[PDB]
RNA sequence: AUCGAGAGGA
C-alpha cells in the first residue's frame, strides 16, 4: 500500500500531436541516464513546458465507488500536484536486462524503459502516477 | 501480373510476370502452342473450359466468375452459397441453366414447376403424361396449404 | 416400405437437439399448456406456457419423441431425455 | 402466383416508421390504434383468469382490452355490441381474443423482403403516435431510412407460433447474418459519430455528467469508476465511461497501419476484461464489420448481451452528444485561398497537358499503342488526365480541411460521406459520362451549338472545373443533366434486372434443404453436396482467422514449433516446465514430438499446395485467437510459473481432441474418411496453434486452463455444425440476390450483365477474354 | 392567406404590425427593413413573418357571395 | 441586500427586462427560463361558439386566431382551473366569456379587430380578460376582413391555463441568456478556419466581463454562474410580475413536491 | 389519431401517485424515485442542489422516454442520512434562494424607473 | 397544375436518356423516376 | 421536405423549452440531421439558408437564380456587417441544461414544404372482417378495411428462418382455409355429404 | 436574340428597346409587345433541326472584345474563343422547365437532387386557386399560412410563385440533438 | 361491387 517507484526525470521531447488539450512527453531521466519514458499530458491541467525538471512517483494505493474528497479527514496521499490512475497492459522486454513497462489512464499512455523497477511494478490494474512541479 | 511465389528461403515474395490478355477467345488451339505453359491459362467464358477441360474445371471457372463479380463491388458472401448455386447448375452433365430452358424442365414435382413458368403448359403436359407427383417439395405443400417439409417439418412427433 | 425403422444401438443423426426440433418442441407443449394439461415441475411462479415449456426442457420432463426422417423411408426416433441441449 | 403461392392475410397491419433510440433492439413501437384493431386468441387458466376476465370487463374501446370471446359451442361474442358485455363470466376452456400487448412477439417486414432477415420477429411496446417506432441499428437488414418509408406487422395466432417467431425469427439470433459470416446490424449514423468525439484522447468529462452517463446504462452495478484525472480536477475519459457497457470479459486486439503500443495516432484498439485501454472507436470497430465487438460479443456472451449492449452504447452516446452538439454548415466547404489557387492551376496544368496532347495527335505524330487506335489512343490519354486532375485536386482539399470540418467527422466516423464527395463539393466535379465515353456529339460534330464545330477541347467533352461550391455553367450543367439521367435510368433497370435474377435464383434452389445426414439434397433426392459448404459448417459460427503454418521463412517456422529435446539450444528451457531438465534425452518423447513436427511440415507443404497465394486468413468455425485470451485471463496466468504439463499430455490431449471434433457420424470407413477429409483444414489450425513448444513458450497453460481450452473447443465445434433442416436453397439465393441489388458501374462486362450472361447461359458473351501465363 | 396574430418561433404579438406595414413604405417611402425595425421587429424569426407573408384575403374578397 | 441571488437590472421597459442574475447555479437559471416561458398560468380563448360565418375563411381558422389573441390576466390568480371548479361547464369565477359580432356594411372593406370582443360574462371586480391593445393607433389585432354583405357572430369562452397544454398561453416572448461570453470556462470550443478571434463577433456584454489575457492558463475549477437574461412579454402580464410569478411558480413546484413527500 | 390529450403532461391520473420511492440492487445506501408528471425543469435544477450537498455520493437524473412526462431520480448518500433527508435539505435549499431571489429582484425593480 | 399542362409522352434505340438536342426545349432535370423515367418529358 | 429533395418524416414534435436556442432567444422551427448532407451534396440547401438570413435581416429579397455571380463569400461579407457569424454558424444553448453548446451549429431561415402524405391517410390495420367472393380470400384496399399480402417474396423470406408452422396458419388459419371431402376411387372434389 | 454585322459582331437588340418595353410594362404611348420584337426582326424562332447550322452566344457578355482582377470566390468560366457568331442566348435559366424554375441555385446540386424535387414540388401542399371556397373538387388541401420564399428564383415572376406560394420559411437548424 | 386504364409512394 506504499510507493513503488521515484526518480527525477529532465523532458527531452515535446510534441503537441493534432490535440488542443493534451500533449505527447518524451522525458528522460537524470544522472541516471538509461531509463526513459513517454507520457500522455494534460497541458490544461499541468502546463508541462520544454526541458522541465519533473518528478515522477508512481503508487499503487492512497471494488468500492470513489466517492468525492468529502473533507480533510480524507487526507491525500500527495504532496504533489498533478494525480492520474490507470492501468498496465504490457510489460516489455527490450533487452536482457533492459525491461519496458506500460501503463494506460483511460486513454492516455505512457511508457517506461530501463531495469530498476524490476521487483515493484506488476500486472495489477492497481498503478496511481504522481508528478511533483 | 506480379505474382506471389515463394523463394527458396519459405519465405514468399512477389515474383514480376508478363502476361497476355486476349481480346477473343479459342481455346482449343490456344493452349496447344510451344512456349507457355497449358497448365495455368485462363478463360473467362467457362463454357469453352466445360467442353475442353472437363467438367469440374467449368464449375470452378463459373464460381471464379461469380466470386469476381461480387469482389468488384468489395462485397464478400460465403463460399457454400454460391458453392449450392453452382454445384446447382452442374449437378447435372453440364451446365444446366436458370432459364425457363434448363433446371425448369426437370421432373421436379409438377406442382412445384406450375409456380416459374409456362404455369399452364405445365399443367397440360403433366395431365397428359399422367405425371405423379411426391408433394415433398415445398410449394405442392403449400399449395395444399399442408405444413411444408421445411427445418420445423423435416420430422414427426409422438408420444412415448 | 415394411417397417422402415432402425434400432437404438446403431444410429447415425446428430445427437444434439437442434433449433427447429426444440422450437416444435416448446411449441407443442406450450400449446397443449395453454389449453389446460397439468405440468410437471413445481414452477417458480410463471404463468407464460412458453416459459414454463422452456424449464420444463431444461428440467429433462418431456415425454415427446423426434422422429427423425431420412430420405430413403426409414427413419429414427429419438427422447427428449436422450437429445442435448445447447 | 397471385392466389396460391402468396395471398393477402388476415392480422396485419402495415404504417410509417421513425427512429426512436430509447427502444431496445428488438422492441418495436406499435401504435395505440394497432393494438386496438390486432387480437390475439387466448385461453382461460387459472395462471391468466385472473387478468383476462379483468381484459374483458376492460371493454374493447382501450388498451389494454379485447374484442371477441368464443365458448366451446363457437358462437362469437361481439363485445363491442352486446348486452353481458359486464356480467360476463368464463368457464375454463374458453377463448379470448385480447388486444395485442406489451411483450407479445409480432412478425415485422420491409417491403422489398430480399433478406431472410427482413422478416424478424420483434417485441411489442404500445407508444401513444400512430407510427411503427424502432432502433437505428435495425436499418441495415431491413435498408430503411425515415424519409417516407413504411413497414408491415403480422401477428401469430397459435403458441407454437410465438415459440417459432421468439426462438428461429427474433432479432438477436439474426445480428449474425450467414451470408458474408459476419454480423448485419451495427452502430448506426448518430451513434458513431457521437462515439467518436467522445472516444477522442482530447474529450474529458466532468462530474455531474459522469453521473448521470452512469445512471443511463440500464445493467449497472453502482461502482463509480476512478476517474483518470485525480489532483487538480477528477475528469473521465470517453473511453473510462464507455466502457461501462461493454461487458466484463470481452477482449479485442486490432491494428491500424501505425500501431504501435505508443498508438502515436490513437490507432488501433486495445479491450482488456471488457475495460477500452486505448484507441479511437470508429466503425472499424464497432460497426457492422468483420470481428467487431458485435460480432464478439453476439459469439461470447450471447444474443441478449449484445442487445443491451446497442441499447447502453446507444442511451450513453445520444446522451452525451445530444449536450456536446454538431453541425454541417458550409465553411466546412471552403479550403483555403492558396489550396483553391492550386486547385485551379493544377486544372489549368491538365488543360495544358490535354491540348499538348491534342496539337500533338493533330500532326499524326501519335504513336498508336498497339490494339487501339488513333482517335482511342486520344480518349483514353484525355479522359486520363482528367480524372487524375479531378482526383488531384480532390485530395488536395482533403489535405486542406482542419481537423474541426464537420464533414472530415462524418468522413472519420463512417457515418455518412466519403471521400469523392468532397472533391465534387468543394475541389471540382470532373467529367461526367454517357453510355461510356464523353459527352457525345448531338449535333453535328460538336456538343452544343454554342461551340465552333469538332471541338475536342476538354471544355466541350462535358468537363467541369468549376466545384459545387463556386457553382457549374450552363453547359456543364446540362452536361451533368446528361450524366444523372443514365444514372437514374441505369438505376431503375439494374435493379428490376436484379428482382427477376433473384426471382429466378430462389425458385431454382427453393427445395434445397440439409437432410439430417448433412447431405445437401432437393425434392428429388438428387444430392448436390456430399457435405454441407464442403465442411459441414454452419454460415453462422464463422471468424475470419490465420493459419499461422502457412508465410514467413522455414527458419523461423522451425523456430516456433521445432522442439529438439536431445540439444542444448533447441529444446524446451527448464524455465517454461518443472520437468525441463527431467526430460533431456527421453528418446521416448522426442519420437512423439518428431511426429508432431513430421505432421506440421506435412500441413506446411499442403496448405501451400491448396492456398497457393499465400493467403492464410480464412473463414473458420471456433477462434482460438480469443480462447487463448479467455484462458490467460481466467485462470490468472504470469508467464512466470513452470507449467504443471507433460509434453505427453498436450500431444495425447490434442490426438485425441480431434477424434471428437465429429461432423459426420456413421460407422463405416466412408462416412469416416468423409469426416477425415472434412475437418483437415481445422485440424490443420488447431495443430498450428496447439503447438508444443508454441503453446508453453507463447501461451504458458497450466492443466486446467488446457482441459478447459480442449472442452470448450469441442463445444463450439459441436455448435458451430450446421443444422438439420435449415433450407440452404432460398438462404443462399437471398445470400447472393440482395448485395446484387447494390452494383453499379479496364473494357470488361462488369457488375450486373455479367451476372446476366452468366446464369443464363450466354454463347455471344459481350468480352470474352483469355488470359495466358 | 391573412397575416399571422403571433411569430411562429418566439410568439410576439406581430398581427397588429401588419396595417402599419404597409403604409410605412407606401406613404412614408421607407424601406422593408427599416420599415421592419421601426415596428419593434428585431429577431429574424418575427421578421420573416412580417417580409414573406403574402395577404392573399385581398383576392378572397373579390368574389360575391 | 439579501443573502444569495444577486440581480442589477439594465435596462427595463413595459415590453422587455434586460439583466444580470449573479451568484446563482445554472440549473436554477435554466429552470427559471423555462418556467418563464411555459408554466406560468395566463388566460385565452378555450371555447368558440359560432352562430353565423359568412367570411372568406374557415370556422376553426378564425377559432385558431382566436386562441391567440393575449388576454390581459393580470389578477389572474383569483380565476380557478375550469377543471377545479365544480360548476356544470363553465361558470363566472371559472371562465371569461367575451363575444364578437362584425358585420360589413361599409363599400369599402371592414376589418374584424381584436377591440372589437365585448366582455358579457361579470368580473367580479377584477384585472382580467380585457383584449390587449398596444397598437400605436387604438386598433386591436386584425383577425379577419369583411366584404358588403359579410356577417360573423360568434361567442368566445376563454377558461385558465399555461402553455404547456397550448403556446396560446404562452406570457414570455424570448428570453436572451448568455453566459460567459469570453468563454473563459471553454464551454464550447469555437469552429475556424483563420482565427477564432476575427471570425466571431464581440458579443454585447463582454464589456462587462474582465478580458481574459492570453498569458494567464486555464481556471479549471471555475463554475459559470453569472449570466445575462433578457425577459420579453406579449402583453398577458407585464415584464415585471412574469418573472416574479415564474419564481413564485418554481417555488409553488417544490412546494408540492416537499408536501408529497409528506403524504409519504 | 393516437396522440395523447395534451393536459396529460401536467395533469395525474387514475392512481398515478406524484412520487414512487424504490431501494435501489446492487447498491449500499440509495434509492430510485420515481417522479411523474415532471420534466427537466425540475430534474436538472435537484439534481444541481444536491450535487452541492457534501454528504451525497451519487445522484442522477433520467427521462426514460420523451413521449412519457416522467423522470427519475436516483440518489445514494453517507451513512445514517436516510437519502430523503438529503432531497429535503436540496429543495428547501433551492426554495429559500428563489424567495431571495424574488425579493432582491422585487426591490432592484421597484428601485427601477420606468 | 402549370407542369401537367405542359406534359408529353413517348411511346414504345436509346430514346430514354437526355440529348444534346433537348437543350432549351426540355427540362433536363424534371422527369419521372423508375417506369418510364425520360419517356415523359416537361417542354 | 425542403426544396432540394431532402425528404423526411417528423420523429417528434419539442415543445419550446426542450428546444435548443441561440444567445437572442431565437428556436428552432426545424432539426435535421447534419449526416443527411454530404452523401446527397445538396449545396442549395446549405447556401439557400445563409441567403435566407442574410434577406431576412437586411429586409430584401435574396436573388437565388442560377448562372448568377452570387459568391458565398460576398453573403459571408454582408452577414459579417450584419453583426452575424460569416459562413452563417450560431452558439447554441441546450434547452435541458443551458450548457453551451460545445459545438456552435448552422442556423438559419430555409423554405420548406408539407407533402400530401400524412399519417393519419396512411395507418392501416385489420383482423377481420370482408372477404372476396370467389377467391374467399381478404380484399385489398384500407377503403373496404382490406388486408396485407403475405406475398411470395415475404415466403421465400420465411422459409429460410424454418417456420411452417407459421406459413400454415398464414395459409389457411389467417385466410381462405377450406374443408372439402373426397373419395378414394375417384380422387376429386365431387363427393357428396349431407352432414346433419 | 439575333447577332449581325452593325460595325463588328453584334446582337440587334438595343437599350432603347429595352427603354420602350419596360415603359409599357409600367403602364399597368405606342405599346412596344413582345410581338413589336418578333415583326421587327430583333429575334428569331429557332427549332431543333436549324440549330444545327448557326453558333449561339449564351451570354451577351460574351460580345465585348478581351484585351487581372477578379474574385477568386466567383465561378470559372472559360474565354468563349469564338467570332462567327449568328444568334445570343436569351438567358441560360430558360432551359428549365416549369418545376425546375422553383429550386433555388440549382447550378449547385447533383442532378438526381433536383429531379427528385421536380417530382416532389408538384406534391406541395399550399393554394392551388384562389376561389377553392367555391370549386368542390374532390381532394382540396390548402396551406393555412403560405410564405413567399426569401430564396427567390427570378422566374418565379412569371410562374406567380410569389403570388401563390406553397411552403413556409420554416427555422432550420442543423444539429444532432437526441438522436430522434 | 366486377373489368380496364391512369397519376403517385418506399
Ligand atoms: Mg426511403
Ligand atoms: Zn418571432
Ligand atoms: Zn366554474
Ligand atoms: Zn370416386
Amino acid at each position: 500500500s506504499n510507493t513503488l517507484f521515484d526518480d527525477i526525470f529532465q523532458v527531452s521531447e515535446v510534441d503537441p500531436g493534432r490535440y488542443n488539450k493534451v500533449c505527447r512527453i518524451e522525458a528522460a531521466s537524470t544522472t541516471q541516464d538509461q531509463c526513459k519514458l513517454t507520457l500522455d499530458i494534460n497541458v490544461e491541467l499541468f502546463p508541462v513546458a520544454a526541458q522541465d525538471s519533473l518528478t515522477v512517483t508512481i503508487a499503487s494505493s492512497l471494488t468500492r465507488s470513489w466517492r468525492p474528497p468529502q473533507a480533510g479527514d480524507r487526507s491525500l496521499a500527495d504532496d504533489y500536484d498533478y494525480v492520474m490512475y490507470g492501468t498496465a497492459y504490457k510489460f516489455e522486454e527490450v533487452s536482457k536486462d533492459l525491461i519496458a513497462v506500460y501503463y494506460s489512464f483511460g486513454g492516455l499512455l505512457m511508457r517506461l524503459e530501463g531495469n530498476y523497477r524490476n521487483l515493484n511494478n506488476l500486472k495489477q490494474e492497481n498503478a496511481y502516477l504522481l508528478i511533483r512541479r | 501480373y506480379d505474382r506471389k511465389v515463394p523463394s527458396p528461403t519459405g519465405e514468399y515474395v512477389k515474383e514480376p510476370e508478363w502476361v497476355l490478355e486476349t481480346d477473343g477467345v479459342n481455346l482449343s488451339e490456344v493452349m496447344t502452342v510451344p512456349g507457355i505453359d497449358p497448365t495455368r491459362i485462363y478463360t473467362n467464358s467457362f463454357i469453352d473450359i466445360m467442353e475442353v477441360l472437363g467438367i469440374e474445371a467449368g464449375r470452378a471457372a463459373l464460381y471464379k466468375e461469380v466470386y469476381n463479380v461480387i469482389a468488384s463491388d468489395g462485397s464478400y458472401v460465403n463460399y457454400r452459397h454460391m458453392a449450392l448455386l453452382v454445384d446447382v447448375m452442374t449437378t447435372q452433365g453440364g451446365l444446366t441453366s436458370v432459364t425457363r430452358h434448363g433446371f425448369n424442365r426437370s421432373n421436379t414435382g409438377a406442382l412445384m414447376r406450375c409456380s416459374f413458368e409456362e404455369t399452364v403448359e405445365i399443367l397440360f403436359e403433366a395431365g397428359a403424361s399422367a405425371e405423379l407427383d411426391d408433394c415433398r417439395g415445398v410449394s405442392e405443400n403449400v399449395i395444399l396449404g399442408q405444413m411444408a417439409p421445411i427445418g420445423t417439418g423435416a420430422f414427426d412427433v409422438m408420444i412415448d | 416400405l415394411k417397417e422402415k425403422a432402425i434400432p437404438k444401438d446403431q444410429r447415425a443423426t446428430t445427437p444434439y437437439m437442434t433449433k427447429y426440433e426444440r422450437a416444435r418442441i416448446l411449441g407443442t407443449r406450450a400449446l397443449q399448456i395453454s389449453m389446460n394439461a397439468p405440468v410437471f415441475v413445481d414452477l417458480e411462479g410463471e404463468t407464460d406456457p412458453l416459459r414454463i415449456a422452456m424449464k420444463e426442457l431444461a428440467e429433462k420432463k418431456i415425454p415427446l419423441v423426434i422422429r427423425r426422417y431420412l430420405p430413403d423411408g426409414s427413419f429414427e426416433d429419438w427422447s427428449v431425455e436422450e437429445l442435448i441441449v445447447d | 402466383r397471385g392466389n396460391l403461392m402468396g395471398k393477402r392475410v388476415d392480422f396485419s397491419a402495415r404504417t410509417v416508421i421513425s427512429g426512436d433510440p430509447n427502444l431496445e433492439l428488438d422492441q418495436v413501437g406499435v401504435p395505440k390504434s394497432i393494438a386496438k384493431t390486432l387480437t390475439y386468441p387466448e385461453v382461460v387458466t387459472p395462471y391468466n383468469i385472473d387478468r383476462l376476465t379483468q381484459l374483458v370487463r376492460n371493454g374493447p374501446n382501450e388498451h389494454p382490452g379485447a374484442k371477441y370471446v368464443i365458448r366451446d359451442s363457437g358462437d362469437r361474442i361481439d363485445l363491442r355490441y352486446s348486452k353481458r358485455a359486464g356480467d360476463i363470466q368464463l368457464q375454463y376452456g374458453w377463448k379470448v381474443e385480447r388486444h395485442i400487448m406489451d411483450n407479445d412477439p409480432v412478425l415485422f417486414n420491409r417491403q422489398p423482403s430480399l433478406h431472410k432477415m427482413s422478416m424478424m420477429a420483434h417485441r411489442v411496446k404500445v407508444i401513444p403516435y400512430s407510427t411503427f417506432r424502432l432502433n437505428l441499428s435495425v436499418t441495415s437488414p431491413y435498408n430503411a431510412d425515415f424519409d417516407g418509408d413504411e413497414m408491415n406487422l403480422h401477428v401469430p395466432q397459435s403458441e407454437e407460433t410465438r415459440a417459432e417467431l421468439s426462438q428461429l425469427c427474433a432479432v438477436p439470433l439474426q445480428i449474425v447474418s450467414p451470408q458474408s459470416n459476419k454480423p448485419c446490424m451495427g452502430i448506426v449514423q448518430d451513434t458513431l459519430c457521437g462515439i467518436r468525439k467522445l472516444t477522442l484522447r482530447d474529450t474529458f468529462i466532468e462530474l455531474d455528467q459522469v453521473l448521470n452517463m452512469l445512471y443511463w446504462v440500464p445493467d449497472w452495478d453502482g461502482v463509480i469508476p476512478t476517474p483518470a484525472i485525480i489532483k487538480p480536477k477528477p475528469l473521465w475519459s470517453g473511453k473510462q465511461i464507455l466502457s461501462v457497457a461493454i461487458p466484463n470479459g470481452i477482449h479485442l486486439q486490432r491494428f491500424d497501419e501505425g500501431t504501435t503500443l505508443l498508438s502515436p495516432k490513437d490507432n488501433g484498439m486495445l479491450i482488456i476484461d471488457g475495460q477500452i485501454i486505448f484507441g479511437v472507436v470508429e466503425k472499424k470497430t464497432v460497426g457492422s464489420s468483420n470481428g467487431g465487438l458485435i460480432h464478439v460479443v453476439t459469439r461470447e456472451k450471447g444474443p441478449q448481451v449484445c442487445a443491451k449492449l446497442f441499447g447502453n452504447i446507444q442511451k450513453v452516446v445520444n446522451f452525451w452528444l445530444l449536450h456536446n452538439g454538431f453541425s454541417t454548415g458550409i465553411g466546412d466547404t471552403i479550403a483555403d485561398g492558396p489550396t483553391m489557387r492550386e486547385i485551379t492551376e493544377t486544372i489549368a496544368e491538365a488543360k495544358k497537358k490535354v491540348l499538348d496532347v491534342t496539337k500533338e495527335a493533330q500532326a499524326n505524330l501519335l504513336t498508336a499503342k498497339h490494339g487501339m487506335t488513333l482517335r482511342e489512343s486520344f480518349e483514353d490519354n484525355v479522359v486520363r488526365f482528367l480524372n487524375e486532375a479531378r482526383d488531384k485536386a480532390g485530395r488536395l482539399a482533403e489535405v486542406n480541411l482542419k481537423d474541426l470540418n464537420n464533414v472530415k467527422q462524418m468522413v472519420m466516423a463512417g457515418s455518412k460521406g466519403s471521400f469523392i464527395n468532397i472533391a465534387q463539393m468543394s475541389a471540382c466535379v470532373g467529367q461526367q459520362s454517357v453510355e461510356g465515353k464523353r459527352i457525345a456529339f448531338g449535333f453535328v460534330d460538336r456538343t452544343l451549338p454554342h461551340f465552333s464545330k469538332d471541338d475536342y477541347s476538354p471544355e466541350s467533352k462535358g468537363f467541369v472545373e468549376n466545384s459545387y461550391l463556386r457553382g457549374l455553367t450552363p453547359q456543364e450543367f446540362f452536361f451533368h443533366a446528361m450524366g444523372g439521367r443514365e444514372g437514374l435510368i441505369d438505376t431503375a433497370v439494374k435493379t428490376a434486372e436484379t428482382g427477376y435474377i433473384q426471382r429466378r435464383l430462389v425458385k431454382a434452389l427453393e427445395d434445397i434443404m440439409v437432410h439430417y445426414d448433412n447431405t445437401t439434397r432437393n425434392s428429388l433426392g438428387n444430392v448436390i453436396q456430399f457435405i454441407y459448404g464442403e465442411d459441414g459448417m454452419d454460415a453462422a459460427h464463422i471468424e475470419k482467422q490465420s493459419l499461422d503454418t502457412i508465410g514467413g521463412s522455414d527458419a523461423a517456422f522451425e523456430k516456433r514449433y521445432r522442439v529438439d529435446l536431445l540439444n542444448t539450444d533447441h529444446t524446451l528451457d527448464p524455465s517454461l516446465l518443472e520437468s525441463g531438465s527431467e526430460i533431456l534425452g527421453d528418446l521416448k518423447l522426442q519420437v512423439l514430438l518428431d511426429e508432431e513436427y513430421k505432421q506440421l511440415v506435412k500441413d506446411r507443404k499442403f496448405l501451400r499446395e491448396v492456398f497457393v497465394d499465400g493467403e492464410a486468413n480464412w473463414p473458420l468455425p471456433v477462434n482460438i485467437r480469443r480462447i487463448i485470451q479467455n484462458a490467460q485471463q481466467t485462470f490468472h496466468i504470469d508467464h512466470t510459473k513452470p507449467s504443471d504439463l507433460t509434453i505427453k499430455d498436450i500431444v495425447l490431449g490434442v490426438k485425441d481432441l480431434q477424434e471428437n471434433l465429429l461432423v459426420l457420424r456413421g460407422k463405416n470407413e466412408i462416412i469416416q474418411n468423409a469426416q477425415r477429409d472434412a475437418v483437415t483444414l481445422f485440424c490443420c489450425l488447431l495443430r498450428s496453434r496447439l503447438a508444443t513448444r508454441r503453446v508453453l513458450q507463447e501461451y504458458r497453460l497450466t492443466k486446467q486452463a488446457f482441459d478447459w481450452v480442449l472442452s470448450n473447443i469441442e463445444a463450439q465445434f459441436l455448435r458451430s455444425v450446421v443444422h438439420p433442416g435449415e433450407m440452404v436453397g432460398v438462404l443462399a439465393a437471398q445470400s447472393i440476390g440482395e448485395p446484387a441489388t447494390q452494383m453499379t458501374l479496364k473494357k470488361v462486362t462488369s457488375g450486373v450483365p455479367r451476372l446476366k450472361e452468366i446464369l443464363n447461359v450466354a454463347k455471344n458473351m459481350k468480352t470474352p477474354s483469355l488470359t495466358v501465363y | 392567406m391573412i397575416v399571422p396574430v403571433r411569430c411562429f418561433s418566439c410568439g410576439k404579438v406581430v398581427g397588429d404590425k401588419w396595417e402599419s406595414y404597409l403604409n410605412l413604405l407606401q406613404e412614408d417611402e421607407l424601406d422593408e427593413g427599416t420599415a421592419l425595425s421601426r415596428l419593434g421587429l428585431k429577431r429574424y424569426c418575427c421578421r420573416r413573418m412580417i417580409l414573406t407573408h403574402v395577404d392573399l384575403i385581398e383576392k378572397f374578397l373579390r368574389y360575391n357571395p | 441586500s439579501e443573502e444569495g441571488p444577486q440581480v442589477k437590472i439594465r435596462e427595463a421597459s413595459k415590453d422587455n427586462v434586460d439583466f444580470i442574475l449573479s451568484n446563482v447555479d445554472l440549473a436554477m437559471a435554466n429552470s427559471l427560463r423555462r418556467v418563464m416561458i411555459a408554466e406560468i398560468p395566463t388566460l385565452a380563448i378555450d371555447s368558440v361558439e359560432v352562430e353565423t360565418n359568412t367570411t372568406v375563411l374557415a370556422d376553426e381558422f378564425i377559432a385558431h386566431r382566436l386562441g391567440l389573441i393575449p388576454l390581459q390576466s393580470m389578477d389572474i390568480e383569483q380565476l380557478e382551473y375550469s377543471r377545479d371548479c365544480f360548476c356544470e361547464d363553465h361558470c363566472d369565477k371559472c371562465s371569461v366569456v367575451l363575444t364578437l359580432q362584425a358585420f360589413g356594411e361599409s363599400e369599402s372593406t371592414t376589418n374584424v379587430y381584436s377591440k372589437d370582443l365585448v366582455i358579457v360574462s361579470n368580473l367580479m371586480g377584477r384585472n382580467i380578460g380585457h383584449p390587449i391593445i398596444q397598437d400605436k393607433e387604438g386598433n386591436g389585432v386584425l383577425i379577419c376582413k369583411l366584404r358588403k354583405g359579410q356577417e360573423l357572430k360568434l361567442t368566445c369562452v376563454a377558461k385558465k391555463g399555461i402553455a404547456k397544454e397550448h403556446a396560446k398561453w404562452g406570457p414570455a416572448a424570448a428570453i436572451e441568456f448568455e453566459y460567459d461570453p469570453w468563454n473563459k470556462l471553454k464551454h464550447t470550443d469555437y469552429w475556424y478556419e483563420q482565427d477564432s478571434a476575427k471570425e466571431w463577433p464581440q458579443s454585447k456584454n463582454c464589456e462587462y466581463e474582465d478580458p481574459p489575457n492570453e498569458g494567464d492558463p486555464f481556471d479549471y475549477k471555475a463554475q459559470a454562474d453569472t449570466f445575462y437574461m433578457n425577459v420579453e412579454s406579449v402583453g398577458s402580464i407585464p415584464v415585471d410580475q412574469v418573472v416574479v410569478r415564474g419564481i413564485d411558480t418554481l417555488q409553488k413546484k417544490v412546494a408540492s413536491i416537499l408536501l408529497a413527500l409528506t403524504q409519504m | 389519431m393516437n396522440a395523447p390529450d395534451r393536459f396529460e403532461l401536467f395533469l395525474l391520473g387514475e392512481g398515478e401517485s406524484k412520487l414512487k420511492i424504490d431501494p435501489d440492487t446492487k447498491a449500499p445506501n440509495a434509492v430510485v424515485i420515481t417522479f411523474e408528471k415532471e420534466d427537466h425543469t425540475l430534474g436538472n435544477l435537484i439534481r444541481a442542489e444536491l450535487l452541492n450537498d457534501r454528504k451525497v455520493l451519487f445522484a442522477a437524473y433520467k427521462v426514460e422516454h420523451p413521449f412519457f412526462a416522467r423522470f427519475k431520480l436516483r440518489i445514494q448518500t453517507t451513512e445514517g442520512y436516510d437519502p430523503k433527508d438529503a432531497l429535503k435539505n436540496a429543495c428547501n435549499s433551492i426554495i429559500n434562494k428563489l424567495g431571495a431571489l424574488k425579493t432582491n429582484f422585487e426591490t432592484e425593480w421597484n428601485l427601477q424607473t420606468l | 397544375t402549370l407542369s401537367h399542362l405542359r406534359r408529353t409522352n413517348t411511346p414504345i434505340a436509346k430514346p430514354r436518356q437526355l440529348h444534346n438536342t433537348h437543350w432549351g426545349l426540355v427540362c433536363p432535370a424534371e422527369t419521372p423516376e423508375g417506369q418510364a423515367c425520360g419517356l415523359v418529358k416537361n417542354l | 421536405a425542403s426544396r432540394h429533395g431532402q425528404k423526411g418524416t417528423i420523429g417528434i414534435t419539442y415543445r419550446r423549452e426542450d428546444m435548443p436556442f441561440t444567445a437572442e432567444g431565437i428556436v428552432p422551427d426545424l432539426i435535421i440531421n447534419p449526416h443527411a448532407i454530404p452523401s446527397r451534396m445538396t449545396v442549395a440547401h446549405l447556401i439557400e439558408c445563409l441567403l435566407s438570413k442574410v434577406a431576412a435581416l437586411s429586409g430584401n429579397e435574396g436573388d437565388a437564380s442560377p448562372f448568377t455571380d452570387i459568391t458565398v463569400e460576398g453573403i459571408s461579407k454582408l452577414l459579417r456587417e450584419h453583426g452575424y457569424q460569416s459562413r452563417g454558424f450560431e452558439v447554441m444553448y441546450n434547452g435541458h441544461t443551458g450548457k453551451k453548446l460545445m459545438a456552435q451549429i448552422f442556423f438559419g431561415p430555409t423554405y420548406y414544404q408539407r407533402l400530401r402524405h400524412m399519417v393519419d391517410d396512411k395507418i392501416h390495420a385489420r383482423a377481420r372482417g370482408p372477404m372476396q367472393v370467389l377467391t374467399r380470400q381478404p380484399v385489398e384496399g384500407r377503403s373496404r378495411d382490406g388486408g396485407l399480402r403475405f406475398g411470395e417474396m415475404e415466403r421465400d423470406c420465411m422459409i429460410a428462418h424454418g417456420a411452417a408452422s407459421f406459413l400454415k396458419e398464414r395459409l389457411m388459419e389467417a385466410s381462405d382455409a377450406f374443408r372439402v371431402h373426397i373419395c378414394g376411387i375417384c380422387g376429386l372434389m365431387t363427393v357428396i355429404a349431407k352432414l346433419n | 436574340f439575333i447577332v449581325e454585322d452593325d460595325g463588328h459582331k453584334e446582337l440587334k437588340v438595343r437599350k432603347g428597346h429595352i427603354a420602350k418595353l419596360m415603359a409599357t410594362e409600367y403602364q399597368d404611348v405606342e405599346e412596344y409587345t413582345w410581338s413589336s420584337l418578333l415583326n421587327e426582326g430583333l429575334v428569331e424562332y429557332i427549332d431543333a433541326e436549324e440549330e444545327e447550322s448557326i453558333l449561339i452566344a449564351m451570354q451577351p457578355e460574351d460580345l465585348e472584345p478581351a484585351e487581372l482582377d477578379v474574385d477568386p470566390a466567383k465561378r470559372i468560366r472559360v474565354s468563349h474563343h469564338a467570332t462567327t457568331f449568328t444568334h445570343c442566348e436569351i438567358h441560360p435559366s430558360m432551359i428549365l422547365g416549369v418545376a425546375a424554375s422553383i429550386i433555388p441555385f440549382p447550378d449547385h446540386n447533383q442532378s438526381p437532387r433536383n429531379t427528385y424535387q421536380s417530382a416532389m414540388g408538384k406534391q406541395a401542399m399550399g393554394v392551388f386557386l384562389t376561389n377553392y371556397n367555391v370549386r368542390m373538387d374532390t381532394m382540396a388541401n390548402i396551406l393555412y399560412y403560405p410564405q413567399k420564399p426569401l430564396g427567390t428564383t427570378r422566374a418565379m415572376e412569371y410562374l406567380k410563385f410569389r403570388e401563390l406560394p406553397a411552403g413556409q420559411n420554416a427555422i432550420v437548424a442543423i444539429a444532432c440533438y437526441s438522436g430522434y
